[PDB]
């Protein structure tokens, strides 16, 4: 198998600590980035402000995804007894285990330990289950997290709404795209 | 210096070293309390908390050092008895044979 | 010569690495600080720190409660994300 | 046999001293942990507060289990004469001896000496009895302790009740899950 | 180099060990303090302290 329970336990703790730092850091970098949007709006460079807002939306979704994975790591730590007890997958862990396996190849650039967590879960359960997770053929990965780590561009109505609210907060004039706002 | 007298000296020293450690904790707990006051006046509530934790940690360290000091002293007091009554017993064994 | 042996791509790489390694050394100090905090947990009980903070706050004339735990744009944007 | 009465006596004393420290330490760490729950509730992160509460419930049960094992060690010390006198197991010691043997493979991570206590009891009585204890085929292990060292997740009604009471004490708004509170 | 030869897993291990060994050295001082307390039990009777 190659499964070592203390590898899984140690790395789940490391993943939580690293995600808790990245949430904080990426939240602060969004504060700095929203002022940059106001600067483009003040300069009347609205078409670039739209594209810079897509960066902020993606990092905001990412932070919300990190909060979900930090919760599923802490759930596996809370019910770690069941992992090392049974050989079958408990139904209460199914969402958590499948999601962490699905997320790992997306997040492994930033959270190196999450690669190791997924490896260990794919050792404890079958390599086959480990494949059904990565494709969500298993039909168990958390939908709300899959949405937040999608590669698609934001809805253009969201981009406009972001600009409107940033414009308000920094007291900068902005007029949204009527062609987009008609789709509301 | 006898082999027990070497141990007695080491225990007496260790009792004092612990007693000094307790005094040093009282000194520093008084100092950290002064820093809480300053930090509260400046509204630095994170720094106030750091000094608060130091102050409470040195309050309690002092009590531990002081209690260990007391225990090591009690031991040293009892090894002192052994050193003294050793000497007395050897002197009286000497007397008994020279009188014999 | 220098711009050959340290080109901008190689600098970009170096800078990213630099940053990622300091993220690591922050995860590391965090878990050392939590190891010391739990090892010395009996020397600093929570209630004694809370009471000392309250006592010092009372002497300072500060109304902030020290037993209890102690921006809008972020909350607006959060609501937007859920609403779409 | 390999049974040495003074090994058993010395290690029973060590187990009691170590459990008395762990009770104190884990009680203090729960004080620190309950404030962290209030912080998540203040931040409105209630779904993570639930999972962090499962950690506190398990450590609270563990402390209650440690108090039971410390009592059974002190009982074997109190009636140590019977152990080294008879070759049969006295009926008054049966609960204590079987429980300590059952608990040892669970607790031996934290209380290393409890491994040695169980080894000695499995030397004094038969290795076979030592197996019937570990599975509770012997039908004598203390039930209330087996409950407290179970690997199962807490009842979700307990989790809600924990949050409600922590919320009250720290004067933080909380609204419990109606779907769970209906099961009360 | 340093983050290779002391990775976070190896640090986690070191920290856990550190803590567990100080739990041991507390069990040890407890039983030294109880050995001295019982050895000198006649020098400090309870009722005289009370």
């Amino acid at each position: 198998s190659g499964f070592k329970a203390e590898r899984l336990r140690v790395n789940l703790r490391l993943v939580i600590n690293r995600l808790k730092l990245l949430e904080k850091k990426k939240t602060e970098l969004a504060q700095k980035a929203r002022k940059e949007i106001a600067d483009y709006l003040a300069a009347g460079k609205d078409e670039r402000a739209r594209i810079r807002v897509e960066h902020i939306i993606r990092e905001d979704y990412l932070v919300e995804a990190m909060e979900i994975l930090e919760l599923y790591c802490d759930l596996l730590l809370a019910r770690f007894g069941l992992i090392q007890s049974m050989k079958e997958l408990d139904s209460g862990l199914a969402e958590s285990v499948s999601t962490l396996i699905w997320a790992a190849p997306r997040l492994q650039s930033e959270v190196a330990e999450l690669k190791i967590v997924a490896d260990q879960l794919c050792a404890k359960y079958s390599k086959e289950y480990g494949k059904l997770c990565r494709t969500n053929q298993i039909g168990t990965v958390n939908d709300r997290l899959m949405h937040k780590l999608s590669v698609e561009a934001p809805p253009k109505i969201l981009v406009e709404r972001y600009l409107i609210e940033i414009a308000k907060n920094y007291n900068v004039p902005y007029e949204p795209d009527s062609v987009v706002m008609a789709e509301a | 210096m006898s082999n027990m007298e070497k141990h007695l000296f080491n225990l007496k020293f260790a009792a004092k070293e612990l007693s000094r450690s307790a005094k040093k904790c009282d000194k520093e707990e008084k100092a950290e309390k002064a820093k809480i006051k300053k930090a509260i006046q400046k509204g630095n509530m994170e720094v106030a908390r750091i000094h608060a934790e130091n102050a409470i940690r040195q309050k309690n360290q002092a009590v531990n050092f002081l209690r260990m000091s007391a225990r090591v002293d009690a031991v040293a007091a009892r090894v002192q008895t052994a050193v003294t009554m050793g000497k007395v017993t050897k002197s009286m064994a000497g007397v008994v044979k020279s009188m014999d | 010569a220098t711009l050959k042996t340290m080109n901008l791509e190689k600098i970009s790489a170096l800078m990213d690495k630099f940053e990622h390694q300091f993220e690591t050394l922050d995860v590391q100090t965090q878990q050392m600080e939590d190891t010391v905090s739990s090892t010395t947990t009996l020397t600093t009980p929570q209630n004694q720190v809370d009471m000392l903070l309250q006592e010092m706050a009372d002497e300072a004339g500060l109304d902030l409660n020290m037993e209890l735990p102690q921006d809008e744009l972020s909350q607006r944007l959060a609501r937007l994300r859920d609403q779409v």
